[PDB]
RNA sequence: AGUGGGGAAAGGUUCCAUGUCAACAGCAGUUGGACAUGGGUUAGUCGAUCCUAAGAGAUGGGGAAGCUCCGUUUCAACGUGCUUGAUUUUUCAGGCCAACCAUCGAAAGGGAAUCCGGUUAAAAUUCCGGAACUUGGAUAUGGAUUCUUCACGGCAACGUAACUGAAUGUGGAGACGUCGGCGUGAGCCCUGGGAGGAGUUAUCUUUUCUUCUUAACAGCUUAUCACCCUGGAAUUGGUUUAUCCGGAGAUGGGGUCUUAUGGCUGGAAGAGCGCGGUAAUUUUGCCGCGUCCGGUGCGCUUACGACGGUCCUUGAAAAUCCACAGGAAGGAAUAGUUUUCAUGCCAAGUCGUACUCAUAACCGCAGCAGGUCUCCAAGGUUAACAGCCUCUAGUUGAUAGAAUAAUGUAGAUAAGGGAAGUCGGCAAAAUAGAUCCGUAACUUCGGGAUAAGGAUUGGCUCUAAGGAUCGGUUUAACGAUCAACUUAGAACUGGUACGGACAAGGGGAAUCUGACUGUCUAAUUAAAACAUAGCAUUG
RNA sequence: AAUAGGGUGAAGCCAGAGGAAACUCUGGUGGAGGCUCGUAGCGGUUCUGACGUGCAAAUCGAUCGUCGAAUUUGGGUAUAGG
């Protein structure tokens, strides 16, 4: 499994002719010092890797999740 | 201190094989383990590998020795034979 | 009686040399147009142990007069000799130490090793270190020289035999004490199965013609005809004499 | 408990010791355990500037 | 403490069956088999260790990249730095005296 | 040991398949005279020869 | 250093489930490695297969009456050669080489590639789930490169996603002995806070035990050594536990590189682990919470790193992979090249795989106190992996009952004497650890030596000594914080005991003999016999 | 492929002292050896112990030799009846 960061680079890739299906992990977490914060992972399934995406903003992960294509299925975790 | 008044690098061998033994193979066995002047760079930097085989750890040059030593008195004498040799018949 | 240990030696079956550790036979170059005309420039790159032997070797690279390659010979070490030396062998090499010469292009009293005993054998004099060949004197007419070799014998050898000038490094190995078995045990490790020897008298008459008694002793003169036969030569082979060697030979 | 009462100085008399001085404390961890705390200290003041590289060189072969 | 056994046929602690200690997510404690370790290029000249280049096991060169196993320069992946500097000085010197050895004997052919 | 050849592995199937008992509707057969297999094996009494 | 957990050899179904007691398990038997019936061993990645080792062995030949013997490139015309442009004319045109080259020979050598969780009555690195990798083949898109055609940058070490390279040549890797200490990591051991669970609780104990884990693989990052640039050194400096380096360029300043190792992240919490609440004959679950942050070290094991010693000993080969030198040939502009950059497509056949590895699965006629190669290795005491006790795991198996004469076998003790016994101190006893003191003749000066001979040793309460990391005009000669067990001494104390079990030399004066270490009569002789270095003779 | 834990303390190296010199002395460091005590291992001294129709066609018990090298050992391989 490889780790992708930049999102950009993540929805072009999203739509690679051999993109199966992804996976959209919610983590319930805490900022240490500060308080409780809820990471998204999503996670793309290539034919040789799989990609993953930590987005640690709960908004731009909706946004990102209404930016894949709508023909992925989508499992939600 | 001094430790040995006299065993040196054979107190190694203890009371066995004999004192004539041991202080006969005192005198080659320092000969062996001494660092001696590289010909070629200067440094007291040569030291045996095997029997014959004389190396330079500085300039990494090796050269073809004595058994104990990096030359022997006849190695010595026989390069002066060849090199008078050498003079008379290159005039 | 019994095969005795003189006579299981030429099956050699343990009595093969070790030689798994060997680094190359140590010989000359061919003889070829270049040394039989005029002369051939090698480098040293290497001077390696050579287990088994107490002469280090020597790893000396050519260029091949005839195709484009490197040929690597394997020269026997003479003292003196270092890593970086240009190596010339021929007719018309000069007189320095390591270089491969002709015995009729050295003066006399000039030291060889690694002499030819026949033209082109690629060496079979004085190998051994500290060992070397006094070249005594030459006889132009019928192109031969007289050398005189490490056991004391006065040879005549074809004056188109090459040797090597310089003497056999390693020299002085016999001065120092082996000190213990063990030490002739890793010495014969890598030659050969000649260690440890029992005496023959220490043994049964069925084992050695020394074998039996009620004390152990030989019974029978020790010095054997050369017109023995096997299982009868052991001792002193052919001896022209005996006893302690007084006076010069 | 015991690791307490072998902290505080107990169960270490010579009745209760079995190896030799130098089994239960080398004399060549000691030695270089004291070499190294010179040397360091070396370094510091000489690094510091408190003494100098010549004075510093004297006291390294004295050390 | 928990113990760990071979995961092969092979018994005996050979230079090919080394293993390393590791703990899974199980909390459980296996051997793993480890490669051998790889040994360094060396110097055809001076059999130095040749720097930028990766040290593996011979075959893992063949599927990584040029940049891995060779140095932008003369000899790059063969000879040294030092050694490269060595011959060019070499090559260059020995050139020019064969220049002045040729024209002296042209000299001479006309004097003596 | 674990770590077998096929013409082993063949040999001891066979060896498997001769240590049968006697199937019992040969005893019924006219003129039969086998009563039981006179020629089985134990592993620990009587060792094959592999 | 197992009665634990696996294997190699060897066995061959002994493995698992069901039934079962005639024989076998030297009593028994409802039990079994017995008997009967069925079931069970899943691989591109684990081994074979490939390579070569000591060695074995065809061929041309040469011997031999011959069975056959020799020889391994040998007095040989030794390629079932390759590489292209092709040609579709299934013909060719040619271009290169052919020192060496049949082959067999390793389940411990060499060697392409897999991990975790789960799963069975019995299989699993082989199955399920997920996540990868290698080799071979095919191949398109993106990227890269070119009008200065076959890339740029850096003084340099060298860096980069790529970024032509034939014949031929040269290197590297493959690839290696042994010992010693140092350093670092990992696992284990020890330990703090906090969040759970269990045990003790007459009394004490913020207590004792336990869960708090993270694979292969991918990215970023991380280095001693080595190297580069600068600079030019005695008042010689730098420096290791261990003394080596420097005008052949040190110290200083700044950089480049290499596996190993750590860190962060993806894999990955969804897994696994620990709790709480539940569904239900119930296939099997479903729900909720936590799974966090540290410290310590002459600790143990092991790997790596930089070093040092050693040899009349210098410590495999080959298959295989890569690089370089070289400059053949072929290459753009309205377009050219390349699959050593990324991504994408297809495939990986054959045989082994259960179980035992031993006081019951092997060999010793056997379920035999014997023999048989190897991996992992917790706490206390301790120098210690010894001995003794314990955790995990595993066994509790050895016919049994009742008695306790003589004589036994194994083991203890004994008044006074102390070898008078006896061939003979045989056997037993005595000594025994550690600290301090002290230690003869003789000697090859190395030893003798733990010579001999003396003293001390518990427990408790104290005292003293020995470090680390930071912080600044050189009184930091100090503060702050942290930290390991070592050494020395004192007071008190007790039926004077104290290496309290365990563990653990008796010593001395001489003669004969072999110098020593070493070796042999497996199964009556271990010696003064043999060997050995040294010495001498012979060819 | 395998070999606990200790003892001794050889070269080399550092510091100090004495001497006119040649040199010597002292304190450390270092970690040599077919060195040593002693496990495993390998061996097999004595009890002339046990047993001696044995557990065993060579074992058992204590005691003992050696235990870093001429060490121990697996597998492959070679040598074959005067
Ligand atoms: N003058 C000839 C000399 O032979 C010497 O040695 C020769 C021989 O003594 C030596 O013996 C070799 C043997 O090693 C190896 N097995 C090869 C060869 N068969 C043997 O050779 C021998 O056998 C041959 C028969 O073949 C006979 O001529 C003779 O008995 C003998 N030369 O091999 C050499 C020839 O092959 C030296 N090489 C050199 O001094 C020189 O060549
Ligand atoms: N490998 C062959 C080589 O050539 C030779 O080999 C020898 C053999 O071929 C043959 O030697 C025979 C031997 O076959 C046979 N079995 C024993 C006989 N004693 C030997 O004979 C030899 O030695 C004797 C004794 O000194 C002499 O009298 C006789 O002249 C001599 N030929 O002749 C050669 C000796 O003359 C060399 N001895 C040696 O380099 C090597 O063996
Ligand atoms: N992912 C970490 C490392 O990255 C490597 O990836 C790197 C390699 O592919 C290549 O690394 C180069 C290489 O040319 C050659 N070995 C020399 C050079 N020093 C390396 O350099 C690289 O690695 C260093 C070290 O972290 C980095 O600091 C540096 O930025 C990077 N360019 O370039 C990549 C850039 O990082 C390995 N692929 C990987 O297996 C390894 O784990
Ligand atoms: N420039 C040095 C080179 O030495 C070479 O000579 C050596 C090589 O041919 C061969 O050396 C091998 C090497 O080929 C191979 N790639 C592995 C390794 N690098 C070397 O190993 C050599 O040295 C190591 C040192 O520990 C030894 O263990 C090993 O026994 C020895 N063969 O063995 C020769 C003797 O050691 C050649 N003369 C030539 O390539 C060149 O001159
Ligand atoms: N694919 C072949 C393999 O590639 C490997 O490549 C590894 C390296 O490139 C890289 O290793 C890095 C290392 O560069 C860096 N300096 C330290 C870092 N901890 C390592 O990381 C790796 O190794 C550690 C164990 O040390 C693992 O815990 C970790 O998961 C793994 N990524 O990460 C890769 C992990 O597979 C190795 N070179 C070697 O095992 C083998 O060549
Ligand atoms: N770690 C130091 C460095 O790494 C290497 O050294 C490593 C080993 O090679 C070295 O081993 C020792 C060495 O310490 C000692 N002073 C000399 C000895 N000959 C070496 O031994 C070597 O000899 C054999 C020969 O067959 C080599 O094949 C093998 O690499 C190694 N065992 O010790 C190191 C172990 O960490 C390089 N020699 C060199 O770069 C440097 O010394
Ligand atoms: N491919 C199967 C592999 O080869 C063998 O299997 C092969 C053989 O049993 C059999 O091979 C026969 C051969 O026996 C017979 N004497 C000649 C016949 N032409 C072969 O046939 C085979 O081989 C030819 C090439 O010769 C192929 O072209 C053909 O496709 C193949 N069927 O045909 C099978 C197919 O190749 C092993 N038995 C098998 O275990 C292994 O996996
Ligand atoms: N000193 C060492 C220790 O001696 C201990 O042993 C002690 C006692 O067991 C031993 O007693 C032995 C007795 O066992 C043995 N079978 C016979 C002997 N007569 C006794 O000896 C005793 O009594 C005699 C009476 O004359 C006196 O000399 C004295 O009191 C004592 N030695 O006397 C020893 C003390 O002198 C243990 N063996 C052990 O802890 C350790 O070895
Ligand atoms: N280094 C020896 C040390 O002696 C210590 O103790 C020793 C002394 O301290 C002590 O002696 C003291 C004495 O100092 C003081 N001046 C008088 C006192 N009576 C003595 O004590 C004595 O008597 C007391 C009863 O009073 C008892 O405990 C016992 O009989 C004895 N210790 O008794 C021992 C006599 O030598 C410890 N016993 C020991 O652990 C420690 O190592
Ligand atoms: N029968 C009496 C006892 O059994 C012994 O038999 C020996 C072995 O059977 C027994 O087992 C050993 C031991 O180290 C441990 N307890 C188990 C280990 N697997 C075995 O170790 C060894 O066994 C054999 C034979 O010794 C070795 O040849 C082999 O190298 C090794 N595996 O240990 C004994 C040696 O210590 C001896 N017969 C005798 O000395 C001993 O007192
Ligand atoms: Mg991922
Ligand atoms: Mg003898
Ligand atoms: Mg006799
Ligand atoms: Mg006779
Ligand atoms: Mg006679
Ligand atoms: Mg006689
Ligand atoms: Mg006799
Ligand atoms: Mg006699
Ligand atoms: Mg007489
Ligand atoms: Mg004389
Ligand atoms: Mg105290
Ligand atoms: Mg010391
Ligand atoms: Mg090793
Ligand atoms: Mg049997
Ligand atoms: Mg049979
Ligand atoms: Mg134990
Ligand atoms: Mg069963
Ligand atoms: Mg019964
Ligand atoms: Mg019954
Ligand atoms: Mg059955
Ligand atoms: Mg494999
Ligand atoms: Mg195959
Ligand atoms: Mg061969
Ligand atoms: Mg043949
Ligand atoms: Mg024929
Ligand atoms: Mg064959
Ligand atoms: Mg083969
Ligand atoms: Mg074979
Ligand atoms: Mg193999
Ligand atoms: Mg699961
Ligand atoms: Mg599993
Ligand atoms: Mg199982
Ligand atoms: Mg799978
Ligand atoms: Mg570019
Ligand atoms: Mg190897
Ligand atoms: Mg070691
Ligand atoms: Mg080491
Ligand atoms: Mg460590
Ligand atoms: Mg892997
Ligand atoms: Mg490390
Ligand atoms: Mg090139
Ligand atoms: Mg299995
Ligand atoms: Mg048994
Ligand atoms: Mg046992
Ligand atoms: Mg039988
Ligand atoms: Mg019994
Ligand atoms: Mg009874
Ligand atoms: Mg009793
Ligand atoms: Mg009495
Ligand atoms: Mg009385
Ligand atoms: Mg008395
Ligand atoms: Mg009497
Ligand atoms: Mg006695
Ligand atoms: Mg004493
Ligand atoms: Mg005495
Ligand atoms: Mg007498
Ligand atoms: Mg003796
Ligand atoms: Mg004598
Ligand atoms: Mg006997
Ligand atoms: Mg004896
Ligand atoms: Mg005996
Ligand atoms: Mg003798
Ligand atoms: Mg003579
Ligand atoms: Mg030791
Ligand atoms: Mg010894
Ligand atoms: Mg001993
Ligand atoms: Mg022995
Ligand atoms: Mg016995
Ligand atoms: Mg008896
Ligand atoms: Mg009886
Ligand atoms: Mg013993
Ligand atoms: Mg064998
Ligand atoms: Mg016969
Ligand atoms: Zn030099
Ligand atoms: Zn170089």
């Amino acid at each position: 499994a490889r780790e992708i960061k930049d999102i950009k680079e993540f929805v072009e890739l999203a739509r690679r002719s051999d993109i199966k299906s992804a996976i959209v992990k919610v983590n319930a977490k805490v900022n240490a010092n500060g308080k409780k914060f809820k990471q998204t992972k999503f996670k793309v399934r290539g034919s040789r890797y799989q990609y993953t995406l930590v987005v640690n903003d709960a908004s731009k992960a909706k946004k990102l999740q209404q930016s894949l294509p709508p023909t992925l299925k989508i499992t939600n975790l | 201190t001094k430790r040995t008044k006299k065993v040196g690098i054979t107190g190694k061998f203890g009371v066995r094989y004999g004192s004539s033994l041991r202080r006969q193979t005192k005198k080659l066995e320092v000969q062996q383990h001494a660092k001696y002047d590289c010909s070629f760079c200067g440094k007291r930097t040569v030291q045996r590998g095997a029997t014959g085989i004389w190396n330079c750890k500085s300039c990494k040059k090796t050269v073809a020795g004595g058994a104990y030593t990096v030359s022997t008195a006849a190695a010595a004498t026989v390069r002066s034979t060849i090199r008078r040799l050498r003079e008379l018949a290159e005039a | 009686g019994r095969v005795i240990r003189n006579q299981r030696k030429g099956a050699g079956s343990i009595f093969t040399s070790h030689t798994r550790l060997r680094k190359g036979a140590a010989k000359l170059r061919t003889l070829d147009y270049a040394e039989r005309h005029g002369y051939i420039r090698g480098v040293v790159k290497q001077i390696i142990h050579d287990p088994g032997r107490g002469a280090p070797l020597a790893k000396v690279a050519f260029r091949d007069p005839y195709k484009y390659k490197l040929r690597e010979e394997t020269f026997i070490a003479n003292e003196g000799v270092y890593t970086g030396q240009f190596i010339y062998a021929g007719k018309k090499a000069s007189l320095n130490v390591g270089n491969i010469l002709p015995l009729g292009a050295c003066p006399e009293g000039t030291i060889v090793s690694n002499v030819e005993e026949k033209v082109g054998d690629r060496g079979a004099l004085g190998r051994t270190s500290g060992n070397y060949v006094i070249i005594i004197g030459h006889n132009p007419d019928e192109n031969k020289t007289r050398v005189k070799l490490p056991s004391g014998a006065k040879k005549i050898i074809s004056s188109d035999a090459r040797g090597v000038i310089g003497v056999v490094a390693g020299g002085g190995r016999i001065d120092k004490p082996l000190l213990k078995a063990g030490r002739a045990f890793h010495k014969y490790k890598v030659k050969r199965n000649s260690w440890p020897k029992t005496r023959g008298v220490a043994m049964n008459p069925v084992d050695h013609p020394h074998g039996g008694g009620n004390h152990q002793h030989i019974g029978k003169a020790s010095t054997i005809s050369r017109g023995a036969v096997s299982g009868q030569k052991a001792g002193l082979i052919a001896a022209r004499r005996t006893g302690l060697l007084r006076g010069t030979q | 408990a015991l690791k307490e009462s072998k902290r505080a100085g107990r169960h270490m008399g010579y009745g209760k010791r079995k190896g030799t001085k130098d089994a239960r404390m080398p004399s060549q961890v000691l030695w270089m355990r004291r070499l190294r705390v010179l040397r360091k200290l070396l370094a510091k003041y000489r690094d510091a500037g408190k003494i100098d590289k010549h004075l510093y060189h004297n006291l390294y072969k004295a050390a | 403490a928990q113990r760990v056994t071979y995961r092969r046929r092979n018994p005996y602690n050979t230079r090919s069956n080394k293993i390393k200690v590791v703990k899974t997510p199980g909390g459980k404690l296996v051997a793993q088999h480890v490669k051998k370790a790889a040994s360094r290029v060396k110097c055809g000249d001076c059999g130095s260790a040749l720097a930028g280049i990766s040290t593996l096991r011979p075959r893992q060169y063949a599927q990584v990249s040029k940049t891995h196993k060779t140095v932008q320069r003369a000899y790059g992946g063969s000879r040294c730095a030092n050694c490269v500097k060595e011959r060019i000085v070499r090559a260059f010197l020995i050139e020019e005296q064969k220049i002045v050895k040729r024209v002296l004997k042209e000299q001479q052919d006309k004097e003596k | 040991p674990s770590q077998k050849s096929f013409r082993t592995k063949q040999k001891l199937a066979k060896a498997q398949k001769q240590n049968r008992p006697l199937p019992q509707w040969i005893r019924l057969r006219t003129d039969n005279k086998i009563r039981y297999n006179a020629k089985r094996r134990h592993w620990r009494r009587t060792k094959l020869g592999i």
